[PDB]
Parts: structure tokens; C-alpha cells; sequence
């Protein structure tokens, strides 16, 4: 029973139930991040500057708890 | 150029001023010469590239073509080949960037600029003759710049001898309070005396110049960790890791 | 920190029942010489911690003769070949 | 009078004001005598250390027996309303404007140095008596005054010609912020200034030559504005030694935890520190981690409570590893962590084993039982029992005690009553407690003796005696609450008692949307079993009971294994026989509550007695059997109406028999 803060690019795990805290980074900048059934969806930052560029092979990550890997999502 | 850098904080903000550079940005062509106000064939651009890019450990981009760009105009900087050097320092590749600091010292042999990192790469290498020649040479010169007073203090702690070379450390640090890099080699340099108080402040200031130091962060862990506080340092080694976690040192 | 003895009830009925290492800190080492300063006395140490003031206090007083006492014993005037310590050395003798 | 702030060890414009003060009285020449009261409130927060621990320790010296004003901040502003209040302080006040504005540069500063000296200050008594020459006042050193000006004095001496610059340069700046000040234009003209101010200025030696290019000096450093001034370093506003910011914090903190101050002005210039202070005076980090438990930030105040344990142990010689775990396992408490504090506490017993030191033990064992008591649910977790650590410490010492033994018998105390032991060791016990408190000072312990209050309240109560129970509650403090429970529980305990009265008064609205709050809160387990006993009673009186009954013993089941509180065992259960009787159901609870009928009565305690006789005749006269119950309840109505709060329920049961 935690809850967690996402920043920009780290994101922040404080135990409320049992337990302390912890912290977990991540490979790029985030965009938006969106909860799903056990775990985070994170939207890469798409464009900033006025140029407008952005990614469309992978922006999604999913993880279920901060120690563990991050995973892929398939469409 | 210095000073427009020294504003930059995050790598984000880099690509916010480099987006600017080159859509709305274009020089007075009335004062600067003909073929020179093109901003594609300019110099200091480039050399804002190379710069902010790698100082800040940003993301790359429109830097492999320039940098072999100004290795073909300028195949005689001194300020170049330092700064190439440097970049084989920050890779973990520390044979290369021996080879690569050996011609300048051999071209240029005063240049109390970028020695910092050569009288760092030896200490890292062993080899307490070489140091013992780079920390005579270099003290002849002059005794008053910041690198010129961490070079010999490493050549005085690889000998054993603490109390004095705790004293040159706080020396380089006091000609430049730019130069926070000091700070962590102090702190360790308490632990070797077993004086575990006088090391917690001196790694806690490190933090304090700037928190995202991850040096100041793993040096300060440690000091816990000899004792026996271990969970007491457990805060400390969390924060070292979200500043490097693709490490296993860690 | 009455020690159970202060208080004049308990101390009254026991006698019827009868029948430390110093460290140096960050701001002791000091530029110029690498010895560290070490505290004279456990006054100037303030329940652990060392009174930067008093300290620079004993400071200036150490240096504040030296500046007198420099031309005793190494220096050496030319056509006088003994220094001013035994210069004063004889004198005493020579009054007593 | 606001401005950046620094440490300085050398003369602060604030120390001149005192040495100003000093000179008047002591020249006896105006015949003007500074008020004793007006020496003790400047001096003395400048008077070296008073020490705090972050926690641990509340107000166990700091506490002043007499109330002390409040620290004066370094502001001319500030110092001229001590003395202006006064009708004739304007005399008084005046003599300060006057000499502040004789002393127009640092000869004229070297002049006042030098007459204290040479003739103010005296080495001993004995020549005192031998100087009756003299038309001046003198001081000894081992006077109040006199070991102060000794130190000015010694910090006169101590430094360069750049020590004396900073010197006037900032006391210019302090002097010209107040010049655009009301309060200077109110004192624009008043004509004693002159006359003082001229007193002084005497023997210039020179008054048409010099002083026309003296002035210059002066006027071309000072910021005229004419032209683009002369550039200098950026200077402070404000000057405190060491041991004068110390005296602020420490009134501050104090006076935050529970003659008007200024909290805005403290809190603006320690906000401007050059973080090498900081360094030196690690405190400031704490007054922000007192502050970041106010407004209950986790993130911040571990931050500032681990800087304040990194800055603290190097300077102070002595181990204090073994102090910074247990704090921060305090902290941990706080938040009702709990499970996380028990990790970090552990680790604490390993580390003061490794110093080898017996009077930090005491210290660790005394904060074992102290956070068992705020939560007794983790008694079985330790590696020792509560029994054992009463049996060491009852027999701790003889000597270097004092506090040990006040500690020790409050927690066999607690224990006893919630073993429900026998009345008369209960009794005995708390006498124990009682009699060691007292016996010292109660006001500079004033963590135990609201413990006192808590405890004889809560003991008295439960014997059904409100009488004695409304004594002791007139000290009981509130808003104090206690270190290592919340910071907050003393709002939710006001809560609590207010809901009540709301059950009470019929206001089950109120009662409703609170037990929302509830079951989403974390609240301290003695705070627990009220909601918890609060959400059985309101229950009762909307008349569902199944839900009630059902979830009544599963509370009393969980308050007999999890912990063993004897007195919440018996409280739950009257609910329940309450719960049974009113649904015309009782006799289920006929075997219930004989079994503390007798167990009870051996006990003695005279309101468990007479509780169970209410639900007996009450029984009794649900079921057709009314004869006997009236003929039971005449014999004992004489000790059934000492109980002021059953005479409601029984004063009602007697129109019902008639």
C-alpha cells in the first residue's frame, strides 16, 4: 500500500502501509505517466524547445514494482 | 560563451537554447566578415557543442560531425586535444587518454589547465616514480594555481603520509572554491587517518556546494558504513544510487 | 541531577539503614602547518565541542611574543660572535 | 531592520550599544543609573552556552523559574523601545542616541576601548578600597559586568586593522537604517542630544583646520550620492556572536514547542546564512525540522534531522552514533511508522555495547519503555521484557540517579494497572511515583509531571470517584502532548472528547462524517481503542445490533491476545451486556456476569462492583422478577449513589420501580 511521485525522470516510492521509502530512475525523460492494475504507464516527453520532433518506435514502459526491470509493452 | 554556460543547469535546458541558436538566431553580417556569419560554418557554435554537451553529460547530437570538423581546422590546439583527452577520461578509458595527455605535456609542457585529470589518471595507474616526477615538475612552476596544489597532494597521499597531504587539499580548494572536486578527496583522506568525525563534514559539504553529486554521496556512505551504523547509512547509499544506477559498484 | 541524594527524605534513610580521548575537528586544522591544534586544557573544550573563539584566542597569545622572541638564539650580528640569549645569560650572572 | 545576517567574532555593533550603557553608569557624571532589569535582558543572552539536544530531553535546565523577556535582536530600532518605555527613559535613551552619535570614527571607538581599561575595569576588590581617588565607578572581573567587558575587551585585542574597518563600516550602515526609521524622526530634535553629544566631543585639539577635511574623509567614504560611490565589498546588515543567536533559537523553539517576539524578524535573518554558520551553529538545521513537523512534511524533515547529526557529532568530541539512531528511530515513531523505527532502534543496543559506556545504557533503556507505552503492541517484538528492565532499574543505584527511579516506578505503574492488579499494590505503587517526583523540582520535569496528572486522572477515574478525578484535571496541560507521539495528536485527542459529548447530546450527524475520518487516519493505539470503543456506542444508539454484537468481541477477543488491557477488556464488555439486555435478551449474559462479579470483588474495586449490580438488577427486572430486585437494590442504595455518573442510570431506574 504505497504511494508514488513521478517526477520528471525520477520517481519517488514512499511505503504508508509498512516500511520506508525508496527511489527508482528511469532511462529517459517522461512525458506523462498513467497508473494501471499493478504497475505505471510512462509517456515519453514527445517535443520541447520552436522545433518539433518526437519518437514513435517505443514510448512506454511498464513496471510492476521499483526493484524489478522495467518491461515492454506489444501492440 | 563561459558564462552563457555557467546559466545552463540541466541537459533540457541545453536543447531549449540550441533549438534557438538555430531557427531565430543570425549575427550582425555588417560587423563580422563575409563567409563567417553562416551559422552551419561558424566556430564557436561548434565549440558550444562540444562544450555544454559533454560537461553536463548531455544527450549527443550534431556533435560527431563537428568534433572531427575542428580536429581537421585546428589539429594544433592545445585546447582541443585536452578537452579530447577528456573525453576518453569520462568514458572509463583511462590507457587511451594516457597516450592522449602524453603529447601535450610533450608539445606544451606549462599548461596548468587540464593536468588536474593527468596527475589523476596517475594516481588511479600506479606508479609512485612517474608521480614523484610530475608532482616535482609541476611545483617548479608556480605554487599558486588550484590544479597545481591537488597534483602534489596525491603524489603526498599515495606515500603514506597523511597529515600532510590532508593539508594540500584544503590548499587547491582555497585558490578556487570553483573546484568542489576536492571536497570527496579530503573527506577520504580523514578515513585513512581513522577519524571517521572529521570525514562526515567534509563529504557533507561536497553535497551541500551541489546535491548531484554522486562522488560526495558514495564517499559519505562509506564513512557509516566502517562503523557500525549500517542502516543509519542506508539513506545515504539510496540517494548515491538514483545519481548512478546503471552501476554495479553500487 | 539530584542523584537521589539531594532530595532530604532518601538521603536521610540510607544513613539510618547504614547503622576521555580528544579527535581533532574539520575546523581545527588550521592552513599554514599541518599539526593540528590541540586544546590546552578541558575548559576550552565546551561539552565536546571546541570554542572556535577561544581557540583563535590562544592562537594570538602564542604568536604575540614570538614576534619579541625572534632574535633570540639563531640570529648572529656581524663582528659579535655570541647571539643575545647568553647575552643576557652573563648579565644575570654578573648582578649575582 | 531587516538585512543579510552573519557570524562575526568580533565586536557587533550590538556589543558597542552594551559598552555605550556601561560607560554612562559607570562615569557617574550625569548621574544617570542604567535599571538593573535593562542590564539583565542585554547581557546575558550574550553570556556563553546553554546547550539543547534535539529530543531526548525537553526543557530539563532551559526552563527559567522566573519568566525571562525575550532575546533583543541587533537592531537600534529594538534596543531604544526597551529603554523608551520608561517617562524618564527618554533620559536614558537619549544618552545612547547622544554617544552613538558622538562616536563619528574609530579613534573616537579606540577612545572608549581604551578609558574602560585603564581605569573602569579593576583586577580585584582589594584595590578597590585603595581607589576612593576615583570619580569614575569601578568593576571587578568577577562581577556580571565584569567578565562580560573582559571578553569584549579580549575580543578587542584579537584581531587586525581589517577587524576595526568591518567595525565602523557596519555600524555606520547599522546607525543610517535607522535614520529612515518613524521612530528617528520623532527623536529629529530634542536639543539633550547636543548637550550630551557636545560632553564628549570636548578636546578635539582642533576645530579650524582639521575638521574640514575630517568631515571629507568621512563624507567621500559614506554614500553620498553625488556621485557613483566608491565600490566595496558587499557587507551584512546585521552582526551576532555565536552565543547570542544561540539564546534567539533556543527562546524561539521553546516558544514555539508550546515581553512580545519577533518571530518574522528571526526567522528572515536565519534564512540568510552564508552556510559556513550553519557549520559552526548546526541548530539552525533542527529549526527547520521542528518546523517541517509542523506542517507534517516527510521528505523535509529527514533531510534537515540527518544534517543536524552529520554537523553535531564532529564537533563535540564524545560519541553521540549511539544518540543519532534512537532520534531518528524517535522520528520514525512520529509518524506511526513504528515497524521501521524498531530496525533503526535495534542497531542503536550494538553500537553503545561498542563504547563501552554505562550511563548511555540508562538512556537507551529509559526510550524502550517510553515508546512501548505509546504502543503497547509491540512488547512481545523486543529482546527484552518490560518486567525485566523494572527489576534493573529498581535497583539501578544509590547515587547519579535522581531522574532514573522517578522513570522507573511510573512504568511498573502503568503495568499494574493494566494487569489490573490488586487496588492496594496499584495504590502503593503509584505512591512510590507520587513521592519521588515531588520530592524534586516538578516544574523543570515537566514531562513526568503531567505524566503524574495523567496517570492519578486516569486512576481515580477508574475508580468512579470524579470528584478527585476533577482536581487533578485543572493541571493536566493540553496542547503538550508528549516527544515521539505525532504532533498532532493533541487535536484529535480534543476530537475525541468533543464526540463524546456529541454522543451524548444526540448529535449523530457530528458523530457520523468523524468516524469517517476514521478509519483513514493513523492515530496513536491508545487514540485507537477510543474510535474503536467510539464506533461500538454509536452503534448501540441507532439500534442495529447484529452488525455490533458481531464486531464488539471480535475488538474484546483482539484487546485479550494483541494486547493485555485488562481495564478495555472490561469496558468492551459491559457494551455487551448492554447490547443483549436492551434487545429483551439478557439471561445470555447471566453466566457472563457473575464470572466478574466475583473476580471483581475480590479485586475491590468499588465502581466495577456496583456497574455489574446495575446490569444484575436490570436483569432481573426484564424478566418478571422485579420483587427481589427492589428488595436487592434497597440494601445497597446507600453505596451505589457515591458514583456521581450511574446516579443517571440510577436516579432512572427508580421512577421505573416506583
Amino acid at each position: 500500500d504505497c504511494f508514488v511521485v513521478v517526477l520528471s525522470d525520477i520517481a519517488h516510492v514512499y511505503m504508508l502501509k509498512n516500511g520506508g521509502s525508496t527511489t527508482v530512475c528511469f532511462p529517459f525523460q517522461i512525458g506523462n505517466a498513467f497508473w494501471y492494475a499493478n504497475g505505471v504507464i510512462l509517456e515519453r516527453e514527445t517535443s520541447a524547445s520552436k522545433p518539433i520532433e518526437f519518437d514513435l518506435k517505443h514510448k512506454y514502459i511498464t513496471l510492476t514494482d521499483p526493484m524489478a526491470p522495467f518491461g515492454l509493452i506489444s501492440i | 560563451w563561459l558564462e552563457l554556460m555557467d546559466c545552463l543547469q540541466k541537459v533540457d535546458d541545453a536543447l531549449l537554447l540550441n533549438n534557438y541558436l538555430y531557427q531565430n538566431f543570425q549575427f550582425k553580417f555588417s560587423e563580422n566578415l563575409g563567409s563567417q556569419r553562416t551559422i552551419e560554418f561558424n566556430i564557436m557554435i561548434k565549440f558550444f557543442k562540444l562544450k555544454v554537451f559533454e560537461e553536463l553529460n548531455g544527450q549527443l547530437e550534431d556533435y560527431f560531425e563537428d568534433l572531427e570538423f575542428l580536429l581537421q581546422v585546428f589539429p594544433n590546439f592545445t585546447f582541443l586535444k585536452a578537452y579530447n583527452a577528456t573525453i576518453s577520461y569520462n568514458n572509463l578509458d583511462y590507457v587511451t587518454a594516457e597516450s592522449r595527455f602524453d603529447d601535450i605535456v610533450k608539445q606544451d609542457p606549462y599548461r596548468l589547465n587540464d593536468l588536474e585529470t593527468y596527475s589523476n589518471i596517475l594516481y588511479v595507474m600506479q606508479k609512485n616514480s612517474k608521480l614523484a616526477y610530475l608532482a616535482q615538475f609541476v611545483s617548479q612552476i608556480d605554487r599558486f594555481r588550484p590544479e597545481t596544489c591537488c597534483i602534489i597532494a596525491n603524489y603526498y597521499s599515495a606515500r603514506q603520509e597523511h597529515e600532510k597531504s590532508i593539508m594540500y587539499f584544503r590548499r587547491a580548494l582555497t585558490l578556487d572554491k570553483k573546484t568542489t572536486n576536492a571536497w570527496t578527496l579530503m573527506g577520504h583522506e580523514f578515513v585513512e587517518l581513522s577519524n571517521s568525525h572529521a570525514a562526515i563534514e567534509c563529504y557533507r559539504r561536497a553535497v551541500d556546494i551541489c546535491p548531484r553529486d554522486f562522488k560526495a554521496w558514495f564517499g559519505l556512505g562509506q564513512a557509516y558504513a566502517l562503523l557500525d551504523m549500517h542502516l543509519y547509512s542506508l539513506y545515504y547509499f539510496q540517494k548515491a544510487c538514483t545519481l548512478k544506477p546503471w552501476d554495479r559498484r553500487i | 541531577a539530584r542523584a537521589l541524594r539531594d532530595i532530604s527524605l532518601f538521603n536521610d534513610i540510607r544513613k539510618d539503614q547504614n547503622s576521555v580521548k580528544y579527535i581533532p575537528s574539520l575546523s581545527a586544522y588550521n592552513v599554514f602547518n599541518e599539526f593540528p591544534y590541540y586544546p590546552t586544557s578541558a575548559s576550552q573544550l565546551l561539552d565536546g565541542k571546541l570554542d572556535e573563539f577561544l581557540m583563535l584566542s590562544e592562537q594570538y597569545k602564542s604568536r604575540l611574543p614570538k614576534i619579541r622572541k625572534l632574535g633570540w638564539n639563531r640570529f648572529k650580528p656581524i663582528g659579535i660572535n655570541k647571539t643575545m640569549y647568553e647575552l643576557e645569560m652573563l648579565r644575570s650572572r654578573a648582578r649575582a | 531592520k531587516y538585512g543579510p545576517l552573519g557570524i562575526t567574532n568580533f565586536i557587533t555593533p550590538y556589543d558597542l550599544c552594551i559598552l555605550i550603557l556601561i560607560h554612562a553608569h559607570c562615569s557617574q557624571d550625569n548621574g544617570i543609573s542604567v535599571p538593573t532589569a535593562v542590564f539583565l535582558r542585554l547581557i546575558s543572552p550574550t553570556r556563553p552556552s546553554l546547550e539543547w539536544n534535539p529530543l531526548l530531553k525537553d526543557n530539563s535546565n532551559l526552563r527559567s523559574s522566573s519568566i525571562v523577556p525575550p532575546p533583543v535582536l541587533p537592531i537600534l530600532d529594538n534596543i531604544i523601545r526597551i529603554l523608551l518605555d520608561d517617562k524618564d527613559g527618554n533620559k536614558i535613551a537619549l544618552t545612547l542616541m547622544g554617544y552613538l552619535e558622538a562616536i563619528n570614527g574609530l579613534d573616537s571607538i579606540n577612545r572608549l576601548m581604551m578609558d574602560l581599561e585603564k581605569n573602569c575595569l579593576v583586577n580585584n576588590y582589594r584595590s578597590m578600597k585603595m581607589r576612593t581617588t576615583s570619580t569614575r565607578r569601578q568593576m571587578t572581573r568577577a562581577s556580571f559586568l565584569g567578565t562580560f567587558l573582559s571578553t569584549c575587551i579580549r575580543k578587542y585585542q584579537i584581531g587586525d586593522f581589517e577587524m576595526r574597518e568591518t567595525i565602523w563600516i557596519n555600524l555606520q550602515n547599522f546607525k543610517t537604517v535607522f535614520k529612515h526609521t518613524p521612530l528617528w524622526l520623532r527623536f529629529k530634535d530634542n536639543v539633550h542630544i547636543q548637550k550630551v553629544k557636545n560632553c564628549l566631543l570636548a578636546n578635539d585639539e582642533i576645530s579650524v583646520e582639521d575638521q574640514q577635511m575630517v568631515e571629507f574623509f568621512q563624507h567621500f567614504n559614506n554614500g553620498n550620492d553625488a556621485d557613483s560611490k566608491t565600490m566595496n565589498e558587499e557587507n551584512y546588515g546585521t552582526l551576532i556572536s555565536i552565543q547570542h543567536l544561540q539564546s534567539i533559537v533556543n527562546r524561539q523553539i521553546v516558544n514555539w514547542l508550546d515581553y512580545e517576539e519577533q518571530s518574522g524578524l528571526v526567522f528572515d535573518l536565519l534564512d540568510t546564512l552564508s552556510l559556513n554558520d550553519a557549520t559552526k551553529f548546526p541548530l539552525i538545521f533542527i529549526l527547520k525540522y521542528l518546523e517541517a513537523i509542523k506542517e507534517n512534511s516527510y521528505q523535509t524533515a529527514l533531510d534537515s534531522l540527518h544534517n543536524y547529526f552529520d554537523y553535531k557529532s564532529t564537533g563535540n568530541s564524545q560519541n553521540y552514533f549511539h544518540i543519532s539512531l534512537l532520534s531518528l528511530a524517535t522520528f520514525h515513531s512520529s509518524f506511526n511508522e513504528c515497524d521501521a523505527a524498531i530496525n533503526s532502534f535495534e542497531e542503536a543496543t550494538r553500537i553503545a555495547r561498542e563504547n563501552k559506556d554505562m550511563e548511555t545504557l540508562n538512556l537507551i533503556m529509559i526510550w524502550i519503555i517510553n515508546f512501548i507505552e505509546v504502543h503497547p503492541e509491540y512488547a512481545n517484538r523486543f529482546y527484552i521484557t518490560v518486567e525485566q528492565i523494572i527489576k534493573y532499574l529498581k535497583n539501578s543505584s544509590d547515587v547519579e540517579d535522581a531522574n532514573i527511579f522517578s522513570n522507573a516506578y511510573k512504568f511498573e505503574t502503568l503495568l499494574s494497572m493494566v494487569k489490573e492488579s490488586k487496588t492496594a499494590e496499584v495504590s502503593s505503587s503509584l505512591l512510590k511515583f507520587m513521592a519521588i517526583t515531588l520530592q524534586n523540582v516538578p516544574s523543570q520535569n515537566f514531562d513526568l509531571f503531567q505524566s503524574l496528572v495523567s496517570y492519578e486522572v486516569k486512576f481515580w477515574k477508574e475508580l468512579g470517584y470524579e470528584s478527585i478525578s476533577d482536581v487533578y484535571e485543572k493541571f493536566l496541560s493540553k496542547t503538550s502532548s508528549s516527544s515521539l507521539r505525532n504532533y498532532d495528536s493533541s487535536i484529535i485527542n480534543q476530537d475525541i472528547k468533543v464526540a463524546f459529548k456529541a454522543l451524548e447530546e444526540d448529535d449523530f450527524l457530528k458523530v457520523k462524517q468523524y468516524l469517517l475520518k476514521s478509519e483513514s487516519l493513523e492515530l496513536d493505539y491508545d487514540q485507537k481503542i477510543n474510535l474503536k470503543y467510539l464506533r461500538v456506542k454509536y452503534l448501540v444508539k441507532i439500534g442495529d445490533y447484529d452488525l455490533s454484537m458481531r464486531l464488539i468481541n471480535q475488538y474484546v477477543k483482539e484487546c485479550c491476545e494483541e494486547v493485555a488491557d485488562s481495564n478495555w477488556r472490561f469496558k468492551f464488555e459491559i457494551e455487551s451486556i448492554n447490547v443483549l439486555l436492551l434487545s429483551d435478551v439478557g439471561i445470555r449474559s447471566l453466566p457472563k456476569i457473575i464470572k466478574l462479579i466475583d473476580e471483581y470483588k475480590e479485586i475491590g474495586n468499588p465502581l466495577r462492583c456496583v456497574i455489574l449490580l446495575l446490569k444484575l438488577c436490570e436483569v432481573l427486572i426484564q424478566v418478571g422478577k422485579s420483587m427481589e430486585a427492589e428488595c436487592l437494590i434497597s440494601c445497597n442504595l446507600s453505596t451505589i449513589l457515591e458514583f456521581p455518573f450511574v446516579r443517571k442510570k440510577t436516579d432512572e431506574l427508580l421512577e421505573s420501580l416506583s
